[PDB]
């Protein structure tokens, strides 16, 4: 079964995986792409792409804070709000991949540690074209020039996410697809500090396996797509180290920020 | 990692 797999074991999966996904995470690929296209029927997503714009639409998204400041530290502090949301998303992920919680729980921690902004990075194109990215569970669309135009280093954060984002989302991957992809990424056996490397790359062995059957079903002409799909996962890398030398940056140059609690514990001693 | 702990527990 989980030690040995057939097809129809990988499909089980694959499914099973594709589930806890619609259950952990709000906004899929599917409705986002509904809404950057107008196929909906819901209203359209405020726009926000200048000072304001900003100002008028913070109205409109889910943002909880205690009162001001300038832009780019505002959009910041947002960024902060909902990286807290998407790593407790993550993390509730993580529970439903069969086997992760019967891991040491310093392990399950250390490959959270690890894993969720990369997952963060990958599911960030779900929400994303060329010119903009979706926010607050598709109530705004923030404009890629403005995000791009911040003042430095708060500019340099966002244009390398969205460059991996177009080239990413040419794989034309569906919500199906990304469930064992992100799952793939959080059982990676290389993590830094590991105590028992065995039993994570036994589950990402079976995961691979679902990933790559996945990928030939629902790609049937998208041939060596599981192959492109690998390399991605060291580029996920890169913009780790980049962001976290930007964080660095700004801890220093920015001496009234500070990040929340949950994200300082996972920048802490992070490689 | 308090919170990771707390979130993984529940
Ligand atoms: C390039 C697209 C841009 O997207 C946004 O601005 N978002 C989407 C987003 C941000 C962070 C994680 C996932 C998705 C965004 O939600 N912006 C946003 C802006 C706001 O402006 C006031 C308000 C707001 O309120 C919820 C949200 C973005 C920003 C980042 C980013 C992510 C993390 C980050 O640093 C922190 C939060 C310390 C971290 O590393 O966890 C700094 C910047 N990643 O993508």
């Amino acid at each position: 079964d989980q030690l040995n797999p057939e097809s129809a074991d990988l499909r089980a999966l694959a499914k099973h995986l594709y589930d806890s996904y619609i259950k952990s995470f709000p906004l899929t690929k599917a409705k986002a792409r509904a809404i950057l296209t107008g196929k909906t029927t819901d209203k359209s997503p405020f726009v926000i792409y200048d000072m304001n714009s900003l100002m008028m639409g913070e109205d409109k998204i889910k943002f909880k804070h205690i009162t001001s400041k300038e832009v780019a530290i505002r959009i910041f502090q947002g960024c902060q709000f909902r990286s807290v949301e998407a790593v407790q998303e993550i993390t509730e992920y993580a529970k439903s991949i069969p086997g992760f919680v019967n891991l040491d729980l310093n392990d399950q921690v250390t490959l959270l540690k690890y894993g969720v902004h990369e997952i963060i990075y990958t599911m960030l194109a779900s929400l994303m074209n060329k010119d903009g990215v979706l926010i607050s569970e598709g109530q705004g669309f923030m404009t890629r020039e403005f995000l791009k135009s911040l003042r430095k280093p708060f500019g340099d954060f966002m244009e390398p996410k969205f460059e991996f984002a177009v080239k990413f989302n040419a794989l034309e991957l569906d919500d199906s697809d990304l469930a064992i992809f992100i799952a793939v990424i959080i059982l990676s056996g290389d993590r830094p500090g590991l105590l028992n490397v065995k039993p994570i790359e036994d589950i990402q062995d079976n995961l691979l396996q679902a990933l790559e059957l996945q990928l030939k079903l629902n790609h049937p002409e998208s041939s060596q797509l599981f192959a492109k799909l690998l390399q991605k996962m060291t580029d996920l890398r890169q913009i780790v180290t980049e962001h976290v030398q930007l964080l660095q940056v700004i801890k220093k140059t920015e001496t009234d920020m500070s990040l929340h609690p949950l994200l300082q514990e996972i920048y802490k001693d992070l490689y | 990692h308090k919170i990771l702990h707390r979130l993984l527990q529940e």
